């Protein structure tokens, strides 16, 4: 139960790393699409674990980490609903995205802005 | 000052001067009907989109498909290639509208008919225990539910 | 083609081909003259080293940070990580123990 | 188009409806509206796809029809079945789109099926992947699509349902089988129709590996997920045999009828288009009057 | 509050006694410092306002606007450096002093405790604006534009002066605190109806109500870049702030008198967004977009619910920033091609890539893309109006759709397509313009992390 | 391309219809053998009345064919990828940077391509010198009341270039990348 | 089938799927013993079964859930337990199906009773 | 840390692990790997940071405002009393908003925790939220964007007049 | 053959 | 890269790993289908026979004679 | 695989050779279809169609009707594809 | 059959009778049109291929189009009965329609609140 | 450089284009482009499998592995 929250949040956080690094020198080289593909693959591998936990027990949670603003009697907070739907759809989406990104590294090779294409995909 | 749009031309001399101003021919130049809408002497070019124009011609502006100095239609912005297109279609417009709207109406009517005559299987209503899960389905615990009993058949 | 048209086309073709040949890079294009690519990256391992440093910087640091935030946040504020109650079957629990097996019918067939 | 508008983005609405399932269960009018909308989408989009000549367009209309089927599954108060169908449809439809993209790239940005042919043995790996994906889409038993589409059809049949919606769903399944035949006959079978200077090549590690992973996923993930997820819906154990086989029967009928018409195309009997063919090819005329009249009225009013 | 007023006044002798090579530099430095100091005003209390003295006060409504003005002055200087480069030193100093006087007057409007002092300064803001529009404008229509703007504002505001003096005579005071505590219900007599109008029409003219909005397109098109920036960012929010301040003494007659204005704004948003759909001038399109956005603030103020006021404040701040940035982008395009025709220069996405990203982000903020404060304000106002009446949602959704349509249409027309062949004067964008866009965007995106700051006193 | 004409003759219009008819026939008859069979039959029809001399009847022959063509026109005819209405139409238009953008480069940027820029300046010199001839040449050959066709004269004498050549010659390629 | 009889034939003689049942339960049969429920409310709640999944076959479903939880990682070690649940559902569906025809037969015998007068 | 009375949590009933198959449960191995590679370094870092915090231990206090006479006990134009009462009323309004927020947090926690049996097992939480919501809507609602203590007093007087009229009928 | 790529000034 | 040389109206060009992968995966799909059908033919056909309505008797449905 | 001038010439001559109405032996680079060969306007249209469907790019009608010489076709294709060698 | 054209689907050039007029007058008209077009193109290309131009080739046509759309509307406006009636029905018509709709909705809501027949169980945010 | 195949090896003999030529000869016409379109029916492009053959691709080894795998279960249980 304790590893569940960490893994579920990391699977989403890791996807933001290529966006952050797009300001660095990696974005200017030809290694960026491969870095993006590897990041997505690692994200899928990490997302497999919460799916295994759910299959084993049925672990479903809600992570209301950041409190954004409270409008009198209404509290709006950054909350993620980690349930059957999310925990199962995340690995499928990441797997498809990984395959698509490899197929794009092949297909969109000639494009002058392939780094932009991969960044938009992420 | 004389190369700006002016009032609606009235004399044939004004109609020739306006035609010369807009780089047109006097015979071809036709201003909008002077109904007071404020069009003025601006020509009423044919109401055809920028998609009908010859795509193989070497236009001064390729995407807009226009030539420098050529008079610009009043509704150019509406008639650009990114917007309303008046190019001819294989099927006549009336036929397309008739077929589309008839198909939609037929679908809606048939769905209404199917609602009148729904599809179902030859089985009784599925029964549940505890008076149809009265308490489970947000029921009042204080009030005792009406007895719902299902027998073995 | 009229003769003037053909001659103009030929001359334009000559000029266009000259321009296209001009649009060709020389044997070199001078690139401006890398401490991180010196001693750190002379011939550093392009295998295990890279595939491990990437894994670290992309999963291990984020997971450490998120887990530490899940020490800063979860038990410091109520109703922040609400886990669905684990399903309870006719089995033994942990803290209090106990169990109640249900009365069972019998149908070996199917 | 393979990532967003095939597997992940276009299912956002279906996932939104799935998310609010405990609320839609209480209401009844909304369920009927979802069911009717889904049936309309399935029938219309499949009918449009049958006479499309652009492979990407055919696959897009297939995505639309599958989304309509998911909406129908929502209308039958079967949300988890719709989610499972989303999961499987992502798997096989992304692979279908990737195969289409491989075909396009190999033939130098050619997307019209009429100028593609004889690719069965010229591109064996993409041919295999396309065949497997089409079989999964058409609910071939014990594939990824079998654990979703077959169960959806079975549930729809054994439920209190709008009859015409059920009829439209069955016809839509037949037409899915039909357009699948189209993307095989006019693309891989027959004699080549692409221009000379053949540049067909697919021995790229990236393309092969991606399509291979999606193949493994479109073959076995269905079984794995179905056997691993907890049961969330009462199964339709007993059902009339003919109703139990309806899905396969309709798929076979669609396969046979489409292939028959595909063979008749060879016959030197050039005719003129029928009204129905024009209706289908022109997408029911919908993106011709609804994209000209409302837009013109709004813009002219604004001006 | 003098910690901000005194340096603003001292900006004038500083610029007047500065070398001809240092007016812009010194002005920027010390305007930015003044904004940094005014950032301290955001520490508002939960219930009570910050009463500095008898004359000046600030609450969670005044502080965001003050910060916006103090932040916008340097941006105006940076935007106006370009075209005012061949002007003589004295006229450059005069322009800078006009901007400084406008900023000072705006600060003293947003901080005034007396309604009549607020009126005096909020009408004093006309003179620097009018001069800026009619003296440094480029076209020949700047003279008519200045008259339209000036006369619309004055014809709206003079009955407000009469009503304020009448209220002073009858109630004994015009202080905001006293007029808020000693508040009394207005009867349904004709006299109260006309007092309500006199108090309302003045601010309805300022934030352009549909029908009284004809001055805004002329003013925003014919004025220089800095003038358009203030007119769009602060001079429109003046009316909203005044209405939110005065609605305290206009109840409960508003419940029945707000219907004409509510309907006018809820239809004018659609009408002006449709007008934007069919505009040929970039600045005119931006001005009509501003009208459409301010219609929502008018609705929110006229509904008088806490969510409506929060959405109104958020939308005011967000719209000010977005409109200022859009006008700056249009100014850059104009300074490049020397024409405001939208269809003139095309395919700018291939010649100016970073400017294209700035256009994209500005348009996304304009169409209320989550989680921007634009969307926060729009959604709060939409929820408030839906609670007011469920039918409102149709107009709100149509307005959102048309806003997205015309914003993306502007993006496609300007920063997309095939480049204009004959145009050859498009040089690489300067560091100054990119810095201006960055300073417009970054606070806007950062405010989404702490939206509570700009959500008004009812948060 | 080539300069157009004020009108299309009956010969030109018939040929234009013929190409459209065969291309639409290709779209309908997907199979190559099937198309070739009906292509000759189409060719026969365009040769049945080729020798018809009555232009009134010849125009009437055209009219009936166009009406037949429009009704038998394929709703979704095949379009070449790099053609108007094609899937790859204007696809690389966002990469065609005009040549004058190179003059705005920073000297450091120009320092990385010395040979290209040096050769580029020679092209600028050629345009600057030849322009006066082109201005002169156009005036001479042009009829007094301006031109009446878009066709431009070639380089009549030596040491001269076709007038108005720069943009046609220095145009961006089809795949600038 | 039965749909055609209620739509093309005698609708009155065909049972209404929604109004079913109409005839009294004990009517006809000399006596009808009620249906026993093996699972208790607490067990189904502690098992967090879905409301639609709380029919009479709930106990078999609970056993299947327990085996699935315990047999992990082996996800193919519950064929017997799965077969137990679906067979019960077949029994219930057959029981429900009989109810439909009881309604039809009682309707026709009512029509015979109607025609008797 | 938080008072469990304010935020009630039911006792945790977690089923015991009773495997029947002999296959190695990958979940257990993955959890051990996680506890070795993430938990241990995170716990060590938290231990270090908590030691550093305990080295410099300082306090902050909860400001307490004494009760002030309400708007009811306030003369017509007594601006000082009115200001005091208005500030106290605004503080009470904020406190009641936070009370409603706490009740809503309880309701959300109950809804998530109970899983598929939330409808029956959160009736008490729903009842508490209904009571608090009705009370809040009676007190703080329809006041408008320019609410004041005088306006609540007026609404309460209107409600009490309605109650008297109902009682006398 | 490596062909020169015509780009707008990206230095600024 | 010209490891796969282009062509003309001549016949196409192939390699070994490509054909091997295609045939292997097609055979794997068919093998999976056959294996699952042999093990789990119930899913396609049915596990429990659909009961025969008319077959049931009146007393069985609790019905008395007219 | 960029097209070269000689490759384009070879392919054009290939297409012309595969035309039975043109005898390959007398076929040359400068074989004017109207004058040297017996090809009429319809034959010109058909050969232009063959060239455009062999190279996979359409030739405009106002350009198609003015090719005649096969070398004209070769150089026009080289212009469209920007072949300078 | 025959093709019926509309405003959104114009008559194709092939099915247009005017495309087939070979009368010398029509040919002369086409010649004049081509002459005007070629003169304009020549001027534009002379300004466009000039190596001494470092600005924008101002287009009088675009300027006239912009002026006529914005600045020439009112001076050429005459308050005819058609214009006045259209202006009224498009300006105050929708306003009164929306006022009626919203007023009726608000009146219904207020009536339901007054009689207590409207449920507001959890309406604590407005 | 691509070695262009000899243009004389393209013949309509046996190819389905020949059937078209015979029918055209019945009407007194001759196909003028059969040789240019004959490569599509020649070489390795001459024999594509049927629709049923395409779907049954790999069924030979699939059935072979299935029988072998089935024997293993029956043998070891």
């Amino acid at each position: 139960m304790n590893p569940f929250a960490s893994l579920t949040l990391t699977t989403l956080i890791i996807l933001t790393i290529p966006i952050m690094m797009s300001n660095s020198n990696i974005y200017k080289t030809n290694l960026y699409p491969n870095y993006v593909k590897t990041t997505v693959s690692y994200a899928f591998t990490l997302s497999l674990v919460p799916l295994l936990m759910f299959m084993h027990t049925g672990q479903e949670m809600i992570i209301s980490n950041w409190h954004w603003m409270t409008l009198q009697t209404v509290e709006l907070s950054l909350s993620f609903k980690m349930d059957y739907f999310s925990v199962m759809f995340i690995p499928v989406a990441l797997f498809v995205t990984w395959s698509i990104m490899e197929f794009s590294m092949w297909y969109m090779h000639s494009d002058p802005f392939i780094n932009r294409f991969f960044k938009y995909l992420v | 000052k004389d190369m700006f749009p002016g009032p609606y031309p009235k004399t044939p001399e004004e109609r020739a001067a306006a035609a010369k101003k807009y780089n047109m021919r006097v015979e071809d130049y036709e201003p909008y009907p002077d109904d007071g809408m404020g069009y003025g002497d601006y020509p009423k070019l044919p109401d055809r989109s920028q998609q009908e124009r010859d795509p193989w011609y070497d236009w001064d502006h390729p995407d807009l498909r226009l030539n420098w100095g050529e008079p610009i239609h009043w509704d150019l912005d509406m008639y650009i290639r990114n917007r309303v297109d008046t190019s001819p279609t294989p099927v006549s417009w009336n036929t397309m509208c008739k077929h589309l709207f008839g198909f939609v109406a037929f679908m809606l009517f048939m769905f209404w008919v199917g609602e009148i005559y729904p599809s179902y299987q030859p089985v009784g209503p599925k029964q549940y225990p505890y008076n149809d899960l009265y308490l489970e389905r947000g029921g009042d615990p204080t009030k005792e539910p009406e007895p719902v009993v299902h027998y073995e058949i | 083609y009229t003769p003037d048209e053909k001659l103009r086309l030929q001359q334009l073709r000559e000029l266009r081909r000259r321009w296209l040949k001009d649009q060709e890079l020389s044997p070199r294009e001078p690139v401006l003259p890398f401490l991180q690519d010196g001693a750190p990256w002379k011939n550093v391992i392009y295998k295990t080293y890279r595939h491990s440093i990437f894994a670290v910087t992309h999963v291990l640091i984020p997971v450490w940070i998120i887990h530490y935030y899940l020490k800063y946040h979860v038990t410091a504020k109520p109703y922040t990580v609400v886990e669905r109650k684990p399903r309870i079957f006719p089995g033994d629990t942990i803290l209090e123990t106990g169990e109640v097996i249900p009365l069972m019918k019998e149908f070996p067939d199917q | 188009s393979a990532l967003l508008h095939s597997s992940t983005m276009v299912v956002a609405g279906v996932f939104l409806l799935i998310r609010f399932y405990p609320l839609m269960e209480t209401n009844k009018l909304v369920q009927t509206m979802t069911l009717c909308l889904g049936a309309i989408t399935t029938l219309f989009t499949a009918l449009c796809a049958i006479t499309q000549n652009d492979i990407k367009k055919i696959v897009a209309f297939s995505t639309s029809s599958q989304l309509g089927l998911m909406m129908v599954t929502i209308g039958i108060n079967q949300p988890h079945l719709a989610f499972l169908h989303i999961c499987m449809h992502a798997f096989f439809k992304a692979m279908l789109f990737m195969c289409s993209g491989s075909i396009i790239h190999s033939l130098n940005d050619e997307q019209d099926i009429r100028k593609m042919g004889g690719l069965y043995k010229a591109m064996p790996f993409t041919t295999t992947a396309l065949i497997i994906g089409s079989l999964a889409l058409t609910g071939m038993p014990y594939l990824t699509g079998f654990y979703s589409k077959d169960l959806i059809i079975e549930a729809v049949n054994m439920s209190y349902t709008n009859a015409w919606a059920l009829l439209m769903t069955l016809i839509a399944t037949s037409l899915t089988a039909a357009y699948s035949t189209r993307i095989i006959f006019f693309a891989f079978l027959g004699k080549p129709r692409f221009p000379p200077l053949v540049l067909i090549n697919e021995n790229n590690p990236l393309l092969i590996n991606s399509i291979k992973r999606l193949l493994i996923g479109s073959i076995f993930a269905g079984f794995i997920i179905s056997n691993n997820i907890p049961p969330m819906t009462v199964p339709n154990t007993t059902m009339p045999l003919y109703m139990k086989m309806t899905a396969l029967i309709v798929t076979i009928m669609g396969f046979m009828l489409a292939l028959e018409l595909n063979n008749t195309t060879y016959y030197l009997k050039f005719k003129y288009p029928s009204q129905t063919y024009k209706f289908s090819n022109m997408l029911g005329y919908y993106p011709s009057i609804m994209h000209r009249l409302p837009t013109y009225h709004n813009l002219s009013m604004s001006q | 509050m003098l910690k901000i007023i005194i340096p603003t006044t001292m900006l004038l002798p500083m610029t007047w006694m500065s070398k001809h090579n240092m007016i812009w530099i010194n002005a920027t430095v010390h305007s930015l410092l003044i904004s940094l100091i005014s950032l301290s005003l955001l520490n508002q209390l939960g219930e009570n306002s910050l009463n500095f003295s008898l004359t000046f006060f600030s609450d969670s409504l005044s502080a965001p606007l003050l910060v916006l003005t103090t932040w916008l002055l340097p941006l105006m200087l940076m935007a106006s450096q370009s075209h005012l480069s061949k002007e003589t030193t004295t006229r450059k100093k005069l322009y800078i002093t006009m901007l400084i006087l406008l900023q000072l007057f705006l600060i003293m409007t947003f901080t005034a405790t007396e309604l009549i002092l607020f009126y005096i300064l909020f009408e004093a803001t006309l003179v620097p604006t009018l001069i800026i529009i009619t003296r440094w404008g480029n076209q020949t229509e700047r003279l008519n534009a200045g008259l339209y703007f000036l006369f619309y504002t004055l014809a709206g505001s003079l009955p407000l002066l009469v009503a304020l003096v009448y209220i002073q005579n009858t109630t004994g005071s015009l202080n905001f605190l006293i007029i808020h505590y000693w508040s009394h219900p207005l009867s349904n007599s004709w006299s109260n109806i006309f007092m309500w109008l006199a108090c309302i029409m003045a601010f309805m003219v300022k934030m352009p109500l549909y029908g009284l909005h004809l001055w805004l397109p002329k003013a925003h098109v014919e004025a220089p870049i800095a003038g358009s920036m203030v007119l769009a960012a602060v001079l429109l929010k003046l009316g909203g702030y005044g209405m939110m301040r005065i609605t305290t003494i206009l109840n409960p007659l508003t419940n029945y008198m707000a219907y004409p204005f509510l309907m006018l704004s809820m239809w004018g948003m659609i009408m002006t967004s449709s007008i934007c759909l069919r505009q040929t001038d970039l600045k005119s399109l931006i001005a009509y977009s501003s009208v459409s956005h301010m219609a929502l603030v008018i609705v929110a103020i006229m509904i008088q619910t806490p969510w409506s006021f929060m959405g109104a404040t958020a939308l005011m701040i967000a719209h000010g920033l977005t409109s200022s940035m859009l006008f700056c982008l249009a100014n850059t395009n104009y300074e490049r091609v020397h024409s405001r025709t939208m269809i003139l220069a095309r395919g700018l996405q291939t010649l100016l890539p970073l400017m294209a990203t700035w256009w994209l982000m500005a348009s996304l903020t304009n169409l209320a893309l989550p989680p921007s404060i634009n969307l926060i304000g729009e959604l709060f106002i939409i929820t408030a109006s839906f609670s007011w009446s469920n039918i409102t949602i149709i107009l709100m959704g149509m307005n959102m759709m048309i806003t997205a349509l015309y914003s993306l249409y502007m993006l496609i027309t300007t920063q997309r397509g095939k480049y204009t062949h004959h145009i050859n004067n498009i040089k690489a964008s300067f560091t100054r313009e990119n810095a201006l866009m960055a300073l417009h965007i970054l606070p806007l995106l950062l405010l989404t992390l702490n939206p509570k700051m700009i959500l008004g006193p009812l948060y | 391309f080539s300069a157009p004409a004020a009108y299309l003759t009956h010969q030109q219009k018939v040929l234009r219809l013929y190409k459209r008819a065969l291309r639409h026939l290709e779209s309908w008859c997907v199979h190559r053998d099937k198309y070739r069979y009906f292509a000759c039959l189409m060719r026969a029809r365009f040769d049945e009345h080729k020798n018809e001399k009555d232009m009134v009847k010849a125009t009437q022959l055209l009219r009936q064919a166009e009406e037949e063509f429009w009704y038998g026109q394929h709703p979704q005819p095949y379009i070449f990828p790099e053609s108007p209405g094609g899937t790859s139409y204007e696809r690389y238009e966002c990469y065609k940077v005009p040549e004058w953008c190179l003059d705005d480069w920073h000297p450091s940027e120009k320092a990385m391509y010395p040979d290209y820029f040096a050769k580029r300046e020679q092209w600028k010199r050629l345009r600057r010198e030849s322009w006066e001839r082109e201005v002169k040449q156009l005036q001479e050959e042009t009829p007094p009341g301006g031109p009446r066709t878009e066709a431009l004269p070639p380089a009549r004498k030596e040491g001269d270039l076709p007038p108005l050549w720069w943009h046609i010659v220095t145009r961006p390629r089809e795949r600038p990348m | 089938a039965h749909l055609a009889r209620r739509y093309l034939g005698d609708a009155s003689k065909e049972p209404d799927p929604l109004r079913m049942p109409t005839f009294p339960p004990d009517y006809g049969f000399p006596e009808r013993k009620e249906r026993e429920m093996v699972a208790t409310q607490q067990e189904m709640n502690d098992a967090q079964l879905m409301l639609q999944q709380r029919d009479y076959c709930a106990h078999y479903l609970i056993q299947l859930l327990k085996c699935k939880r315990d047999s992990f990682p082996n996800f193919l070690a519950c064929k017997h337990e799965q077969h137990d649940w679906d067979y019960c559902e077949h029994l219930d569906y057959v029981k429900r199906m009989k109810e439909f025809e009881r309604e039809r037969r009682l309707l026709q015998r009512k029509k015979r009773r109607e025609q008797r007068e | 840390s938080w008072d469990k009375d304010v935020y009630p949590e039911p006792p945790r009933r977690t089923p015991a692990p009773a495997p029947q198959t002999s296959l190695p449960n990958p979940v257990t191995y993955l959890t051990k790997i996680f506890d070795l590679l993430v938990d241990r370094p995170v716990t060590l870092a938290r231990e270090f940071i908590e030691q550093q915090h305990a080295k410099n231990r300082y306090y902050y206090y909860h400001r307490e405002f004494r009760r002030v006479p309400d708007i009811t006990e306030c003369e017509e134009k007594d601006i000082l009393c009115m200001f005091e009462a208005e500030m106290q009323w605004r503080r009470d309004y904020k406190v009641d908003q936070e009370i409603v927020n706490i009740i809503q947090e309880r309701l959300k926690a109950c809804q998530q925790r109970e899983g598929e049996s939330y409808r029956q097992n959160c009736a008490k939480e729903l009842e508490q939220f209904t009571q608090v919501s009705k009370a809040f809507q009676d007190r703080y609602s329809d006041l408008g964007a320019h609410y004041s203590a005088r306006k609540c007093l007026a609404k309460q007087k209107q409600r009490m007049l309605a109650e008297r009229k109902a009682a006398k009928e | 053959k490596r062909l020169f790529i015509i780009k707008p000034s990206g230095f600024y | 890269g010209v490891h796969i040389e282009p062509r003309y109206r001549q016949f196409p060009q192939l390699t070994r790993s490509q054909l091997i992968q295609a045939e292997f995966f097609s055979a794997t799909m068919w093998f999976w289908i056959l294996w699952r059908f042999w093990h789990d033919s119930d899913a396609v056909l049915g596990h429990f026979p659909y009961p025969d309505p008319s077959q049931w008797t009146d007393e069985e449905l609790g019905i008395l004679p007219d | 695989p960029p097209l070269t001038l000689e490759a384009i010439k070879d392919r054009v001559l290939y297409v012309l050779k595969l035309y039975d109405k043109i005898d390959p032996e007398k076929l040359s680079v400068n074989s004017h279809f109207m004058k040297d060969l017996g090809l009429d306007s319809l034959d010109q249209v058909e050969i232009i169609m063959a060239m455009e469907d062999e190279f996979g790019f359409e030739i405009p009608d106002i350009d198609a009707e003015k090719l005649m010489c096969p070398q004209e076709i070769v150089d026009y294709i080289a212009d469209k594809k920007d072949v300078y060698e | 059959p025959k093709y019926k054209p509309s405003r959104l689907a114009t008559l194709p050039a092939t099915l247009d009778p005017a495309e087939y007029d070979i009368s010398p007058e029509t040919r002369k008209a086409q010649a004049e049109r081509l002459a005007i077009r070629s003169r304009l193109k020549r001027e534009y290309l002379l300004q466009y291929n000039d190596p001494n131009r470092l600005g924008v080739i101002e287009d009088p046509a675009l300027i006239r189009w912009t002026y006529a759309r914005s600045a020439n509307i009112y001076p050429n406006f005459r308050p005819t009965p058609k214009t006045s009636l259209l202006g009224a029905l498009f300006g105050i018509g929708p306003l009164f329609f929306w006022y009626y709709v919203f007023k009726t909705d608000r009146d219904k809501k207020e009536k339901l609140i007054q009689e207590g027949k409207l449920d507001q169980t959890f309406n604590i945010s407005y | 450089k691509m070695e262009l195949p000899d243009y004389k090896q393209w013949k309509i003999e046996g190819t389905p284009l020949e059937t078209v030529q015979e029918k055209l000869a019945a009407r007194g016409l001759r196909d003028p482009w059969g040789r240019n379109e004959a490569w599509r029916y020649s070489g390795g492009f001459a024999n594509n499998v049927s629709f049923v053959g395409a779907l049954l691709k790999g069924f030979k080894w699939g059935f072979a592995a299935f029988v072998v795998a089935v024997g293993a279960e029956y043998y070891l249980e």
